[PDB]
């Protein structure tokens, strides 16, 4: 079955199957813009 | 508090949950209403996902809010 759904993060036309991967990327950007923090200096 | 959830398909479901209730708890509530496994359901608010180990109050969610529901078939 072929279907499409908009992204609630960025609003982009993407299939319901490729949306899962897209969410993984779309969300990654959100973590990029935000400041980076590390509990331990080593890691 | 009474909140609303809107799926990508356009369907609308009104769900009653408390701020003290965890996200993982919310999914189970949905299971009964939508009949869909909690694992196969992911919620997004303001563009970011909701951590199962977090609570609604922790996300600054007030009374009557619209959440986004997405379905994750399989990761292959
Ligand atoms: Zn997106």
């Amino acid at each position: 079955q072929v279907t499409k759904v908009d992204c609630p993060v960025c609003g982009v036309n993407i299939p319901e199957s490729h949306i899962n991967k897209h969410l993984d990327s779309c969300l990654s950007r959100e973590e990029k813009k935000e400041s980076l923090r590390s509990s331990v200096h080593k890691r | 508090m009474q909140i609303f959830v809107k799926t990508l398909t356009g369907k609308t479901i009104t769900l009653e949950v408390e701020p003290s209730d965890t996200i993982e708890n919310v999914k189970a509530k949905i299971q009964d209403k939508e009949g869909i496994p909690p694992d196969q359901q992911r919620l997004i608010f303001a563009g970011k996902q909701l951590e199962d180990g977090r609570t609604l109050s922790d996300y600054n969610i007030q009374k009557e809010s619209t959440l986004h529901l997405v379905l994750r078939l399989r990761g292959g």
